[PDB]
RNA sequence: AAACUUGAGUGCAGAAGAGGAAAGUGGAAUUCCAUGUGUAGCGGUGAAAUGCGCAGAGAUAUGGAGGAACACCAGUGGCGAAGGCGACUUUCUGGUCUGUAACUGACGCUGAUGUGCGAAAGCGUGGGGAUCAAACAGGAUUAGAUACCCUGGUAGUCCACGCCGUAAACGAUGAGUGCUAAGUGUUAGGGGGUUUCCGCCCCUUAGUGCUGCAGCUAACGCAUUAAGCACUCCGCCUGGGGAGUA
């Protein structure tokens, strides 16, 4: 939702590519592509935390 | 809401009645009653024109107003009463003006509750107000189909209809049937669902409770002779032997649509029955 | 596709050769029927 | 014996003595059944962060009540849903 | 549970001498307040099962003190049954 | 109506779709990857976004709405290649937003795919 | 101390650049501060002092 | 028959908590409907097709209805006896921990029979039905299908009340109390010591992990949260099938 002006379009993309990667959009909808079981995400979050 | 009978008898066995806990006064109101003699399927010519009607229990007719006319005058509710002539209960409302009259009792309606039937009314259960002033989305009943004639639609027990949208001088509405219809905007409809919700769930359990209702027994067509019915007699039990099931008067009765087309309300029906 | 039976009945032994032959073809085909792998290019 | 802090929001498109008529029905409601209001502080217009009943601004209120009954503030919860002006409301006990 | 001014009130009658809370009949009386308070809560809230073994545990800690109190003096046990209504 | 609008793209895992509209959205023009002879599974390419973007933008022609301030509403491969190819039409992309529907854990998603 | 839910300015340095919550991994607060914070950030979402998303 | 205070329990003073139950409030998303604007596909896959759309689809914008869950915070974190518990607020209510020592004076532990809780899927009586989805229907794949994949879809999933009482109900480890190298994260306190301009350091209590001696084990491994050393009580085993079956 960030406005980028006074430049080209190939530099507003460089802002926007990291203003989406630092957001819960792409990692959120890839998670909800399919219903996971209510006790396998507690281990999926555990693997995504024990590795840090 | 409903009581089950212990199987002390074969005729009492699976029979399921309705306890009358919403009823608060078991006596009619003597000034709003009217004689109702039974015309047991017989028209002015004297002959039987609809089948399976006969002598049930004697009944009085309670004059209730389906048109809701007294604008801006409050109406406390005395009592919720029994009516034999309809599936719903009725509600003796009493105006601050002083006049007593019945309306069909909605689902959540208690005694000592005020009811306003006018255009400047709040959108509460039991209040009647035109479909222009009714907001879109709410459920509603006792719907007038023509302005002033009185409510006709969604009037048996548990019936309701939700307002779907608004055309120029029409509102859209969805019926309990599932049918989406345009009703003229200057027509009343009372807010809420009409009560006695467990009426459909009685197991009347007995060949004689049906006769007390006035329902004479229905002999099947396939056990007749071939001058009584088009499914008349073979030798032994026979299949129906025709391309379609047919009525006692020689019309195909399974599937075939009998709505008389080229009709004025054909412009107003939007979606068929669901 | 090799298979061997050391029976003496030359009609009942081929009932086991064709059993071993039919098993080995399914090993070959499911080895190469993993083409269906959802790989979306960048 | 119990200290409550309600906060209720009214419409922006109201005029002057329509506003101060509605706050003086509630501080009588929030005095009913032994409730005895500490004080009734009023915030001004705040640009509230999102869009409730397609409005852009709101006039806030802070009333602190010292009760022991919970009879005044649930009466407030009953009526503030009925009225179409007071758009949101929240009581919270402070201990 | 019950408030402290309700709790400090009920330890005045069954107190044996001043500053002797923790006596058996002064901590049975405060249980019978807590017994009667929670099963009135539990009467209108019939589905609350996690609060029920809180009740059923302090029923057990009242019974183990009544059985204790008979073993050293019976005449004090008869007075507590009459003072606040218990069966047995 | 001239030179004021909102560009909507939502590239899903298939079939990058683009609808350009005014600032108070009323669907000025639209195009897809299926409207360019890409029948199936070629539509999930950035090269499909290389043509589908401007063929709605340049074939708008009703008001000369020549600014866009694009809006992204889909996880797809041709996501940033549809705004890169929008300056091939050259319509002064000035405000890029990733307005995608993200639930607050609201509904049950469908089954896992074996 | 205790976070009051009206004190927006100290409470909105903890909200994200879209309206999310920063974890205490990236902010650096303690354990009981973070969950005393999160019951105040979510009463302030309810009374429109802070958004849910921007 | 007396006396004692550590065990056990109550006081007093502090805390922490998705512990339950009931009633309210709220936002994003999904689906359906109504409308505006607008034009050929949308959808889906390893590739397609069934399906949907010119009776205006999808896409876009506003508004509505309804059901279900509660993104971020969120963590080898918290709480509960276990099952389990995750928006927010209020009421009602249970337990644990820390500290002080005022008080009671063994009041304790275990617990057959018994009596109550007990995931899901089920069953009953009604509700409600948004997504999802057994059965079922159709299209593809394959060598072949009733599988996998795709479109659609009923019971169910959800609520209320009664049931059912079973799970790899698992830490595959009963409960209680002592005792026996240390090192290290973290949660809830307490007392210190500097002082910090709220941040550390050391000691101690109760949780929760990861390493690792002694000792133990058949070996893996366990190791102050024992599977070490002891004592009490309870459940249970004594070859594999037949069988948790007559
Ligand atoms: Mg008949
Ligand atoms: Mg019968
Ligand atoms: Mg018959
Ligand atoms: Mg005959
Ligand atoms: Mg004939
Ligand atoms: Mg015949």
């Amino acid at each position: 939702t960030v406005v980028r002006k006074n430049e080209s379009l190939e530099d507003a993309l460089r802002r926007f590519k990291r203003s989406v990667s630092k957001s819960g959009t792409i990692q959120e909808v890839r998670k909800r592509e399919f219903y996971e079981k209510p006790s396998v995400k507690r281990k999926k979050k555990s693997e995504a935390a024990r590795k840090r | 809401a409903i009581k089950k009978y212990k199987p002390i008898t074969n005729g009492r066995r699976n029979m399921t009645s309705l306890d009358f806990a919403e009823i608060t006064k078991t006596t009619p109101e003597k000034s709003l009653l009217k004689p109702l003699p039974k015309k047991a399927g017989r028209n002015n010519q004297g002959k039987l024109t609809v089948r399976h009607h006969g002598g049930g229990h004697k009944r009085q007719y309670r004059v209730i107003d389906f048109k809701r006319n007294k604008d801006g005058i409050n109406a406390k509710v005395d009592s919720i009463q029994y009516d034999p002539n309809r599936s719903a209960n009725i509600a003796l409302v009493v105006y601050a003006d002083g006049e007593k009259r019945y309306i069909i009792a909605p689902k959540g309606l208690e005694v000592g509750q005020i009811v306003e039937s006018g255009a400047e009314a709040d959108i509460k259960v039991g209040n009647a107000l035109p479909l222009q002033n009714i907001p879109v989305g709410t459920v509603v009943h006792n719907i007038e189909l023509k302005p002033g004639k009185g409510g006709q639609i969604a009037r048996s027990a548990g019936a309701s209809a939700q307002v779907l949208g608004k055309e120029g001088k029409y509102v859209l509405i969805r019926l309990r049937s599932g049918e989406v219809r345009m009703i003229l905007s200057t027509c009343r409809a009372t807010i809420g669902q009409v009560g006695n919700l467990q009426h459909e769930l009685v197991n009347v359990g007995k060949a004689g409770r049906s006769r007390w209702k006035g329902i004479r027994p229905t002999v099947r067509g396939s056990v007749m002779n071939p001058n009584d019915h088009p499914h008349g007699g073979g030798e032994g039990r026979a299949p129906i032997g025709r391309p379609s099931p047919m009525s006692p008067w020689g019309k195909p009765t399974l599937g075939k649509k009998t709505r008389r087309g080229k009709k004025s309300s054909d412009k107003l029906i939007v979606r068929g029955r669901k | 596709l090799r298979a061997e039976e050391r029976n003496d009945d030359l009609y009942a032994g081929i009932d086991l050769i064709n059993n071993k032959l039919e098993r080995q073809v399914r090993k070959y085909k499911t080895r190469i029927n993993r083409k269906s792998r959802d790989r979306g290019d960048q | 014996m119990r200290t409550y802090e309600v906060m209720y929001i009214v419409r922006p498109n109201i005029e002057e003595d329509a506003k101060k008529a509605l706050v003086e029905r509630f501080n009588g409601i929030l005095a009913t059944e032994g409730a005895e209001v500490l004080e009734a502080k009023d915030w001004g217009k705040r640009r509230l962060a999102y869009e409730i009943n397609d409005f852009k601004d709101g006039f806030y209120n802070i009333v602190r009540v010292k009760s022991d009954n919970n009879k005044a503030t649930d009466e407030f919860q009953r009526l503030a849903k009925i009225s179409d002006d007071i758009i949101r409301y929240m009581v919270i006990r402070e201990d | 549970a019950i408030s402290q001014e309700r709790k400090n009130e009920i330890i005045k009658e069954y107190r044996v001498h001043e500053t002797d809370t923790g006596s058996p009949e002064v901590q049975i009386a405060v249980l019978t307040a807590e017994i009667n308070a929670v099963n009135e809560h539990l009467r209108t809230h019939k589905k609350d099962h996690h609060s029920r073994r809180g009740l059923l545990k302090m029923v057990g800690r009242r019974r183990h003190l009544l059985n204790y109190l008979r073993s050293k003096d019976i005449q004090r046990y008869r007075e507590l049954i009459k003072s606040l209504g218990i069966r047995r | 109506n001239i030179e004021n609008g909102v560009a909507h793209i939502r590239s899903t895992f298939n079939n990058t779709i683009v609808t350009i509209t005014d600032e108070f959205g009323n669907a000025l023009s639209w195009s897809s990857a299926g409207a360019l002879g890409f029948k199936g599974s070629k539509k999930s390419t950035p090269f499909a976004a290389q043509m589908a973007s401007e063929t709605a933008s340049k074939s708008a022609m009703e008001h000369g709405l020549k600014t866009v301030e694009v809006t992204v509403k889909g996880p797809g491969p041709g996501r940033e290649s549809a705004i890169r190819a929008l300056q091939s039409a050259g319509l002064e992309v000035t405000a890029i937003r990733d307005v995608t529907p993200v639930p607050h854990n609201g509904c049950r998603p469908p089954k896992r795919r074996r | 101390t205790h976070i009051d839910y009206k004190d927006t300015e100290l409470l909105k340095r903890f909200i994200s650049e879209r309206g999310k919550i920063l974890p205490r991994r990236v902010t650096g607060t303690s354990a009981k501060y973070q969950r005393m914070l999160t019951t105040a950030i979510k009463r302030s979402r309810h009374m429109a002092l802070l958004p849910y998303v921007k």
